[PDB]
RNA sequence: CAAGCUUGAGUCUCGUAGAGGGGGGUAGAAUUCCAGGUGUAGCGGUGAAAUGCGUAGAGAUCUGGAGGAAUACCGGUGGCGAAGGCGGCCCCCUGGACGAAGACUGACGCUCAGGUGCGAAAGCGUGGGGAGCAAACAGGAUUAGAUACCCUGGUAGUCCACGCCGUAAACGAUGUCGACUUGGAGGUUGUGCCGGCGUGGCUUCCGGAGCUAACGCGUUAAGUCGACCGCCUGGGGA
RNA sequence: AUGUUGAUAU
């Protein structure tokens, strides 16, 4: 998830 | 090592011959490996059968603790 | 297996000689003796499947020797199956 | 007729029957066109472990040449005889007259 | 021989017969036959005291020899017979003095076999000895409870008792129930199982087959009105009671053995 | 294993002789073996693997004896 | 079972050549000997000889030239599973005529050269090159 | 088509090794349970715990008893079997393999679609049995969660009889039969000649030519050939 | 003991 990454 | 049964030219190991059979068991009563005693495979099989027959007739013990 | 005596009796009965062990009649007769003997064994030992593979080899071998004998000599075949008491 | 090596060992209380049992068992063999090739009363030995809460028993060897039916009868005799605490009947390839390592 | 019937009608579809071709096809031995007319489960007050008994086939009683007291004298099995009065088959035996008797047929017994009773008898199926003379571990049937009384235990098709131990005057038995039970060692027993062990594999297949055996219908308690049975009553299928007999005793678990007289002879209850 | 402590023997020596006897009979190894069930396939695989180790040792052991390292 | 003794002879030669064997010995037969002649006459093998009466044994002596074996290839063509017969016009030239096809014609076993000359076709036994 | 022949195939004689198979019996070690003695506060379990067991006396220790299941050591890249598989000891019935001497039959052979049989484990049916183990299940943990791994229990099942199922990474991922083609070191089982020198069978490891995409295979071929069968034709969908 | 994950194209 997170509504779509790596930071 | 070396095999005593080939040397003597024996036919059967014989379950009755306890004096012989006692040389091929441990203090615990266990059958000794052929790799230790240097017995030929053919005689090792006969020897196992002999020991197992002797253990049944209670001429040898199964174990050190009965 | 068939005993030395019982074997020899069949060799004499079916052979042209006492030493004629090879003949198709002797071979077929010997197989028939052992096939018939084993019927008692397999009646008792229905799940002796390993032994039965040996029985079915005898049955097969006998079929091959009879099919040989038949085309080689029809009369010798007809005599043999009569004596041994085979359908074919 | 097949060759059998028969060991049986007896309750040490019934040691005095062992002569009688031997002659009875040999009669069963020899009264069927049988033979006794060897017969060795080993006597009372120390058991390697306790059988039947006993520390000794009276052993008897006898090699034999009997039919199967009497040896089967002999086994049932050993079975239903509270004297005979243990028995072993082995087939041998040939007759054995040579004396055992026990004697 | 267990044989499934073919479904040529709905009443036959589920029938499984146990067909023994060894059994005598003829009539039974008349000197050992008696009338036993039926009860309907009614006692001498004329009242039903056991429910669900009535009708079924007329049956003559065969005098079976449970005592087996004719000791010493050998007997040969003439023929096995069907007995209507019991689950086991019976064997008409002929004693060498020319007396005939019926016995319970052990497993493996056939016409021509020799049997004998007594202290000195051989340990083979069919032979009857005092249990002191029988080896510990033996499988036996038709076991006496008191010496001379006659066999009472292990009489049904396929049943037997193991002699598990012998301690002085008493032998311990493992009964079919699983109960371990002391009995006097002077009590006789016959060697081997009772025959006809296929008996339990039969499937009656229809209502009428139970009626032939003289069993009348069981009506469920819950089918009745409250006046008739504790379970009676309800608008619809109702219950809401602990299950009980028609006389109000709990019928799922509650023990009913009460016999301090015989408690001593029970080593272990069946449990 | 069953040691009689003989007359005029230190305990420490007799204890060492007991350890010997147990290691000889292979009691601890037997116990550890039987602690859990080994599937026959697992038993067979380890027997195979042990044999292959001892063999692949023996052949490659001789190779090390021949060749110089320096 | 053994079901092509010719293929077996060719294979004994092929293998024997590869193994730098001096001679190769098979069980004999008329047809094997007939082929051995054609291989001798065309100079692929050196010599052969049959020996025995009840069980005759053919024995081909193999050739090597400048180290190398002389029989470069030797292929069964007609075989029990598939028989090849050719008419005179359709006889095979092995290695553009530098090698032979051994042909069983009505007038005996011979090369495809000899069969062309004799105006015969027949069963194509093998190629040799 | 006819007649042969003995070299393929088979029969006979004597012997050899074998957890080959079927049936029956029996032995010892251990677990569990039951009963009793001694004894007293823990036991058990784990990474750490807890559930669990225990003063109603457990655990430990000793004696006696019951019952089931499996056979330590021997035991071995040992053996046997068509494959699946087969392991205490004894007997009964029984199959195959191998070797040595001949004698015998005379191509009787190889392969095999369809067919038939056998076929681990799990599973199913009927009836038994049930110690130990253990799907399911329950509880205790762990964790964000933990329908898991770990722990305490535990039912089917695992065992027996008979019947069914017909599948497995049922594997050497390598069809069967036959021939041919440098070596080395073993294992196992016969045998001949006199510890050595041969000669058969089966088998483990290495490796040469050759082969192979390579890895590797390598006289037990994946080399060189023949016979017959089975099977493959992009991945998925399947 | 346990101990997850890393948007699309390039
Ligand atoms: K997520
Ligand atoms: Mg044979
Ligand atoms: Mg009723
Ligand atoms: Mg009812
Ligand atoms: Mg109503
Ligand atoms: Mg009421
Ligand atoms: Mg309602
Ligand atoms: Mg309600
Ligand atoms: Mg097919
Ligand atoms: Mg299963
Ligand atoms: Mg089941
Ligand atoms: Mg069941
Ligand atoms: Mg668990
Ligand atoms: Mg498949
Ligand atoms: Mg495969
Ligand atoms: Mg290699
Ligand atoms: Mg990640």
């Amino acid at each position: 998830x997170x509504a779509x990454x790596a930071g | 090592k070396f095999c005593r049964f080939t040397a003597e030219g024996v036919q059967e190991i014989d379950y009755k011959d306890i004096a012989t059979l006692k040389n091929y068991i441990t203090e615990s009563g266990k059958i000794v490996p052929s790799r230790i005693t240097g017995t030929r495979a053919k005689y090792q099989r006969q020897l196992a059968r002999a020991i197992k027959r002797a253990r049944y007739l209670s001429l040898l013990p199964y174990t050190d603790r009965h | 297996s068939l005993s030395t005596e019982a074997t020899a009796k069949i060799v004499s009965e079916f052979g042209r000689d006492a030493n004629d062990t090879g003949s198709t009649e002797v071979q077929v007769a010997l197989l028939t003796a052992q096939i018939n003997h084993l019927q008692g064994h397999f009646a008792e030992h229905k799940k002796d499947h390993h032994s039965r593979r040996g029985l079915l080899r005898m049955v097969s071998q006998r079929r091959k020797l009879l099919d040989y004998l038949k085309r080689k000599d029809v009369a010798r075949y007809t005599q043999l199956i009569e004596r041994l008491g085979l359908r074919r | 007729m097949r060759h059998y090596e028969i060991v049986f060992m007896v309750h040490p209380d019934q040691s005095e029957q062992v002569p009688g049992m031997i002659e009875r068992y040999t009669a069963a063999i020899t009264g069927a066109e049988g033979k006794i090739h060897r017969l060795e009363d080993w006597g009372r030995r120390q058991l390697a472990y306790p059988i039947n809460k006993l520390h000794k028993a009276h052993y008897v060897l006898m090699n034999v040449e009997a039919p199967q039916e009497v040896i089967d009868e002999l086994e049932t005799t050993f079975r239903f005889n509270d004297a005979v605490i243990r028995s072993m009947v082995m087939r041998t390839k040939h007759a054995v007259t040579e004396a055992s390592p026990m004697v | 021989a267990v044989v499934k019937c073919k479904p040529t009608s709905p009443g036959r579809r589920h029938v499984v017969k146990v067909v023994n071709p060894e059994l005598h096809k003829g009539k039974p031995f008349a000197p050992l036959l008696e009338k036993n007319s039926k009860s309907g489960g009614r006692n001498n007050n004329g009242r039903i005291t056991t429910r669900h008994i009535g009708g079924g086939h007329k049956q003559a009683y065969r005098i079976v020899d449970f005592k087996r007291n004719k000791d010493g004298i050998p007997a040969v099995v003439e023929r096995l017979e069907y007995d209507p009065n019991r689950s086991a088959n019976i064997a008409l035996v002929l004693y060498k003095d020319g007396e005939r008797r019926y016995i319970l047929a052990p497993k493996g017994l056939k016409a021509g076999d020799q049997i004998q009773s007594g202290v000195d008898a051989a340990i083979k199926p069919g032979n009857t000895l005092p249990m002191r003379n029988i080896p510990v571990g033996s499988t036996v049937h038709n076991v006496e409870m008191k010496p001379g009384k006659g066999g009472q235990l292990a009489r049904s098709a396929g049943t037997y008792v193991q002699i598990v131990a012998r301690d002085g005057a008493y032998v311990t038995l493992r009964l079919r129930s699983g109960e371990m039970r002391k009995v006097e060692a002077d009590c006789r027993a016959t060697l081997g199982e009772v025959g006809n062990a296929e008996h339990m594999l039969r499937v009656l297949g229809k209502a009428g087959a139970a009626r032939w055996r003289g069993v009348r219908p069981t009506v469920r308690g819950t089918a009745m009105n409250p006046v008739d049975h504790p379970h009676g009553g309800g608008e619809g299928r109702n219950f809401g009671k602990h299950p009980v007999t028609p006389w109000g005793v709990q019928t799922k678990g509650k023990k009913t053995r009460s016999n301090k007289r015989t408690d001593k002879f029970i080593v272990r209850r069946r449990s | 294993p069953v040691i009689k402590v003989r007359e005029n023997e230190p305990f420490d020596v007799a204890l060492r002789r007991f350890k010997r006897s147990c290691e000889k009979a292979g009691v601890l190894a037997e116990v550890r073996r039987r602690e859990f069930y080994e599937k026959p396939t697992t038993e067979r695989k380890r027997a195979k693997a042990s044999a292959v180790k001892r063999h692949a040792k023996k052949l490659a052991r001789e190779n090390a004896r021949r060749t110089r390292l320096y | 079972s053994m079901q092509d003794p010719i293929a077996d002879m060719l294979t004994r030669i092929r293998n024997g050549q590869a193994a730098n064997k001096a001679a190769v010995t098979m069980p004999s037969s008329k047809l094997k000997v007939a082929i051995a002649n054609v291989l001798k006459e065309e100079g692929f093998i050196e010599d052969f000889k049959v020996e025995g009466d009840t069980k005759p044994e053919l024995e081909l002596t193999l050739k090597y030239f400048q180290g190398k074996a002389v029989v470069e290839s030797i292929q069964r063509v007609s075989r029990p599973g598939l028989r090849i017969y050719k008419r005179k016009d359709e006889l095979p030239k092995v290695m553009a005529g530098l090698g032979i096809a051994v042909v069983s014609t009505s007038k005996g076993v011979m090369t495809d050269r000899a069969a062309r000359q004799a105006g015969l076709g027949g069963e194509i036994i093998c190629y040799v090159a």
